[PDB]
Parts: C-alpha cells; structure tokens; sequence
C-alpha cells in the first residue's frame, strides 16, 4: 500500500500528511487493541483463579 | 571560587536556562545542516556554514563545561556514575575538531557516531521529568531482574540455529537458478540472521514459499522442525518475558502497597501515643 | 546441538526456572490441542471451500500439508496481503469475509489467551515461591530471637544464682 | 441585555438545545453519510453540497448563539473550543467558495482535500453531539478504566519518540551514499523507522542490503529492532494490564 500510494508529488504533497496521518492512526489502534485483548483476557483468567 | 564557582553556577537558574537552550538549539540545528550543503540558495550558504560554527561553539561551551567540571572534585570525578559517561561522551563530541583540524577526514571517518552519541547524551541531559525516571527505575530494576531469562533465550536461539544449519543445507547449496533467499542459509551468520527473522515472524510464509523450490522430500523432517522453532520459540519467549515483566510490576506494587501500610500502622501507632502523652501531662 | 543441550542441563538456576515453569506443561497442551482443533476445522473449511471446486488456488487450500501450512501463516500475521490478492481472483466474493473471520478468531484467540494464560500462571507460581521463601526467613528470624531471649534468660538465672551463692 | 439576557439565554438555550439542536444534527449527519458513500454521490453531487452549506449555515447560527451566550465559561471546555475552531475554519472555507476570482489553483486541489476533512470532523462533531444520550455505562467503565493511566502511557510514547528520533538520526548518518532514494529526506527516513518499528519488509531490507556493500549495517539495525520492539510492547503490555488491574481488584 505504501508504494500503491506513494510518487504522489515525489517531495510531499499530501504523500507526507495523509501517511503520517493514517499511520499514527494505525500504530495507536492496534496497540490499544492488542492492549485491550490482552487485557480482558488476563480479566477473564483472573476471575477463572478467583 | 573553584568548587564554590561551580556550586554556584549549578544553583543559578540563568546558567541552566541558557545551556538547556543551547542545548535544545543545537538538537535541532544539528540535522538542518546535513539536508543540504550545496549552491541551491547562495543567500544561506554563509547563515547555515555560520550555524555550523555555532555548532562548533557548542563544542567550545562544552570544553568550558568541562573546565567548570575540573573546577570540581577533579581526580574524584574520573570513576563516578554516569557522569563520567557524560564526559567520555562529551570528549568523543570533542574529537572531530581534533580529527579535521589534523586527520584529512577523506576516509573512515567515523564523525557520526561521535554526533549520534552527543545526541543522545543531549537527549539524556534535558531534565528528565518524574515519570520519565520512575519507568526509567523500573526498567533498569527489570533488566537487574533479567538474569538467567536472558541466557536461556540466548542458549536457545544457540542451539536452534546451529541445528538449522545444516537442515535446509540444499536450500543454498543448490543449482537452481532462479532463487532470491539463499543468501538467508549459507552461512553461519546468515543463519542466526534467518533464525532471528524466524523469531521477529516477518514474511515467514513468504519464506516457507521461497524455501518450497527445494525438491519436497515428504515434508517429514525439516519444514515441521523450522515451523515449530518459529512457532514455540516466539510464543515462549515473548511470553515469559511479559509474564516477568508484569510480575515485576506486581512485586514493585507490592512493595508500594506495603510500605504504605507500614507508614499507616506507625501513624496510628504515633496518635495513639500522642493521646497517652496526652493524658500522662 | 543435543549435546550442547546436555551441557545446559547443568546450571541449577536454569533448573530452578525450569521448576518454576514446569506445571503450566499440562495448560500449553491444551492451548496447542485447542488450536489444532481450529486448524482442522477451518482446514476442512477451506478445502470445502477452494479445493473441491478445482477452479484454482491450488496448494493453497488444495493438498493437505500446503492447506495447513497456509492456515498456520494467515493464523498468524505473515503472508496474509499475498494470500487475499491469491484468493479474491477465483470468483469468490465471500471468501475475503470468511478470511477476515478467520483471522479475527484465530490469531486474537491463539495470541491473547496464551500470554494471559502464561501470565497469570508465572505471577501465581512466582507468588507463592516468594511468599515461602519470606516465611522462611520469618520462620529463621523468629528462632534466632527465642535463642536471644533463651541466652539472656540463662544469663539472667545464672547472674541471679551467683548472687544467692556469694 | 446584561445578567437578564443571560439567564434567559440560559433557560432558552437549555430549551431551544435539547429541541433544535439535536434534530437538525441528526439530519446533518444523516445527509453526510449519505454524502460521503462513495457510490451515491454521482446519484446527486448537486443536492449534496447544498444542503453541506445550509448545515454549515445552521452551525454557524450555532456558533453565533453561543458567542451571544455566556463566553468563557463556554471557551473554557476544551469541546466548544474545538467547536470554535471548526466554525472558523468553515467560515474561512466557506468565504473562499463564495468570494470566487482568486488567483491560485483550484479544481479538487489539496486545499479542496483540507476543506473536504475539514467536513469529515464536523461530522465527527455531529457524531460525538448527538451520543448524549445512551452511551452505555458499560462501555463508559471500559473508556474510563482504560484511561485512568495517561501519564504512563504518555511516559512510554515519549520514551518511543526519543528512542526512534535517534535511530532515524544514526540511520541516515550511517547511510550517507548508500542508495538513500528510499530515505532520502525527514520524513522518509522517518517513515522507514516506522516500517523497522512495525516489522514491515525488514527482512527484505536485510536481503536488499545484501546486495549492496554494506553489511555491518544489518546487525546494528537487527539489535536496534528487536531492543525497541520488546521493551516497548512490554512496557505497554504490562502497564494497561495492571491498569485494568487495580479496577480488577477493586468493586
């Protein structure tokens, strides 16, 4: 996807702002998901010892 | 003056003001200079070689720095805490000067490790906040606690990649033209490089498939050996690294939890006192 | 490399990890029987899916071992941008969802409940070794100060008996 | 109009914002998902724009009541504030469209691009205002627990800025003259981290680099990589796990 998009102006364009945005997006989405499996898994397991 | 100078400079909040300033200053300026060094604007070429020099000028205010650190204790301070590592650091920053004023530096410069270590040392010296050093405390405390985890991983990444060696050996060692991963298991390192692919899981189907144009003898031995390396290596391993990650927070908790139990017990203990002093007047 | 491990049999503190680590055997089993029950069920699944048609996308969803090996890599997260463009060409709208499905099942399940199932059996099996070994250390503090108190009640009678004789 | 236009102000705007307010909302809303869809906007692409600007123009009314209302204390929720940037940003893009002439480029341009998100988080507004009713207090125990430990987390993406700040330094240093055509500015070198932090094609770059002459580089990123990567997923693993924790323990 990043090749599929890039070479929109070769310098920046939107090819800076769009992907920092989206990625940043990306990066904090899935640490707050994996974070959240994770941890109503180990919510779960604790009451499954209690 | 000496001890009392640097006591004095140290306690003035003008002095730290302006070499945090400095100090900032020179992060940011440092990585402009290396965007462009040519005649595409003639009108800065004189400003950005004049910020270079200021950079050089942030060395100097760095041997002045180090003159008020030889105002202090002096002999004392050449095996302390990190400190010294702060000096090393800042006679490395101090080095290039040396190496182009007398060293020709047409060769193996090595000038960019000396700035990445300056950096870092500036990045370090920028009055690490409160919850910066207490996770900083925590993760020195935890990697104080990687004692034997550290070695069972490393002896178990050993033993795996001298095992897979010599296992997809007609892999590398094969006649076939087209193949674009076999550089992955031709030599030693190249292995331990490959098995450490294997434990980070990138492309790992990707190199199941490159790995596939080797004639397949049955599968019977080598691709379920190197899927289950990949496989209980990763899980075991980011796993009990986490399980003692949060077991040390649960100990540092604990202790937490205790110690402030202990500070209650002897507040009660203090007022029930005051109360039989009180009554004993 | 076998003998090597014969080497790191040695090593006492390995050994004591290796203790400390040695009951959640019984709970790995279980996860990895778990799993590859899902790997079979979604192996006949895909085979039901891709293969019987033989209208392609073979030794992907096609002969058993291949099959498998490609459940395993969309289980995880490598290989899966490769295989969906493999897949989407074979006239089959449904399969992106199915496989979507599949990896919010499989790879969320299998990834999550292991290292919580691995995280609370490590704090629970550490904790109770630490809580022993706290106890005793108890246990030795309280016995040296009744030898403290013994010692200086024997100094006492002694002192006293030494008194009366004098 | 002092003290008496304001607490009628106050009465009326409870009224006229729970009644108005949440219609005219739900209708924007409505006909912004309806614009967006990326099918039906060629089934319309002229009833759409015009009723855009008759619900900006009724945000705007929006804008111009609460200016007329009570003031700070309004400014002082960090939500109105983001309300009163919106409104100047829609009124600035609005006079843009309406003044015509101009001598820059135009015709779906990057600033048409800026104007078009410009809308998206207005809609986002109007997503957020009309959620106050029914947000389910289960969830809202969940976004309350999850944030309670903002500090740490705040503490450990500054320590990844840091850490990331200076490999990308040490690894454009390192790679002066060595095919940077795929790093060669900021933003690049910065993005190719972030493909080494998220574990994107690293491997085709240690088999690319191969090719090259450089080998020594492969390690040092190697133990860059796997040093940020542990200690950082550990670190955060480990950090919300005990912050839902204590809420575990707790009733």
């Amino acid at each position: 996807i990043y090749t599929d998009f890039q070479m929109d102006e070769r310098e920046y364009a939107m090819e800076v702002g769009g992907a920092i945005y989206f990625a940043v997006f990306i990066t904090l989405g899935a640490f707050i998901g994996l974070n959240l499996f994770v941890v109503v898994v180990t919510t779960n397991l604790e009451q499954m010892m209690k | 003056p000496l001890s009392l100078w640097a006591g004095w400079v140290l306690d003035s909040s003008v002095f730290s003001k302006f070499i945090i300033s400095l100090i900032f200053l020179n992060t940011f300026v440092l990585m402009v200079e290396i965007e462009l060094m040519e005649s595409t604007n003639t009108a800065l070429w004189p400003v950005k070689l004049a910020l270079e020099v200021a950079d050089w000028f942030i060395l100097l205010s760095f041997i002045v720095e180090i003159l008020l650190m030889w105002l202090a204790s002096f002999s004392l301070f050449w095996k302390d805490a990190w400190n010294v590592f702060d000096f090393f650091v800042t006679l490395l920053s101090l080095l290039p000067e040396l190496v182009v004023l007398l060293g020709v530096p047409a060769h193996s410069v090595w000038l960019q490790l000396l700035r990445v270590c300056r950096v870092l040392r500036s990045l370090k010296l920028f009055a690490r906040f409160r919850q910066i050093k207490v996770i900083l405390l925590a993760l020195v405390r935890a990697l104080k606690s990687m004692t034997f985890l550290l070695m069972l991983l490393l002896i178990f990444f050993y033993i795996f990649a001298v095992t897979g060696v010599y296992f997809f050996r007609e892999y590398s060692r094969s006649t076939i033209e087209g193949l674009e991963y076999n550089m992955f298991f031709s030599d030693l390192l190249n292995s331990l490089v490959t098995v450490f692919i294997l434990f980070t899981l990138d492309h790992w189907y990707a190199v199941l498939q490159d790995i596939w144009k080797v004639p397949e003898s049955s599968r019977v031995f080598s691709s379920i050996y190197v899927i289950l390396w990949l496989l209980l290596g990763s899980i075991i391993f980011r796993n009990i690294i986490v399980a003692m990650m949060v077991t040390n927070f649960q100990n540092i908790r604990s202790e937490l939890s205790e110690e402030m139990s202990h500070l209650e017990v002897q507040y009660k203990a203090d007022m029930f006192k005051q109360q039989i002093i009180q009554r004993r007047q | 490399s076998l003998r090597i491990l014969k080497l790191i049999s040695y090593s006492r503190g390995i050994r004591t990890l290796i203790i400390a680590v040695g009951e959640t055997v019984y709970t790995v089993a279980s996860v990895l029987t778990l799993l590859f029950l899902l790997m079979f069920v979604f192996a006949i699944l895909g085979f039901c899916l891709f293969g019987v048609t033989d209208r392609g996308d073979l030794e992907n969803w096609g002969n058993l071992a291949s099959a498998f090996f490609t459940l395993f890599s969309l289980a995880t997260v490598d290989g899966w941008t490769d295989l969906q463009e493999e897949l989407d060409k074979r006239k089959f709208t449904v399969s992106r969802a199915f496989t979507i499905l599949f990896i919010l099942l499989a790879s969320f399940i299998f990834l999550n409940m292991f290292v919580g199932v691995m995280i609370m059996h490590t704090e629970d099996s550490m904790k109770k070794f630490e809580r022993d070994l706290t106890l005793e250390r108890n246990l030795a503090i309280m016995e040296e100060k009744q030898i403290i108190l013994k010692r200086q009640q024997e100094e006492v009678n002694r002192l006293m008996n030494t008194q009366k004789s004098g | 109009l002092l003290g008496l236009q304001q607490m009628i102000l106050s009465l009326t705007q409870s009224l006229g914002f729970e009644t108005f307010i949440f219609i005219v909302v739900c209708l924007n809303t409505v006909i912004l998902v309806a614009q967006t869809f990326t099918e039906l906007e060629i089934r319309g692409e002229w009833y759409f724009m015009v009723l855009d600007s008759i619900f900006l123009s009724i945000y705007v009314l929006e804008a111009v009541l609460k200016l007329i209302a009570l003031g700070l204390e309004y400014f002082y929720d960090p939500w109105n504030n983001l309300d009163f940037f919106i409104m100047v940003m829609a009124v600035l893009d609005f006079v843009l469209l309406q003044i015509n002439s101009l001598s820059y480029s135009f015709y779906n341009h990057s600033l048409f691009r800026i104007l078009k998100v410009f809308k998206s988080m207005r809609a986002l507004r109007a997503i957020r205002v009309l959620r106050r009713l029914s947000i389910l207090t289960s969830l809202h125990e969940v976004a309350g627990t999850l944030s309670g430990s903002l500090p740490s987390i705040t503490a450990i993406l500054t320590l990844m800025f840091t850490c990331l700040f200076l490999f990308s330094v040490v690894l454009r240093a390192l790679f002066q003259d060595s095919d940077p055509k795929r790093f060669q500015n900021i933003f690049t070198t910065l993005f190719t981290l972030f493909t080494m932090l998220t574990l994107d094609d690293w491997s085709l770059i240690y088999i690319d680099n191969r090719a090259q002459g450089a080998w020594y580089i492969i390690p040092i990123l190697m133990i860059y990589i796997v040093i940020q990567y542990f200690i950082f997923l550990n670190l955060v693993i480990a950090v919300l796990v005990d912050n839902f924790q204590m809420a575990l323990l707790k009733g």
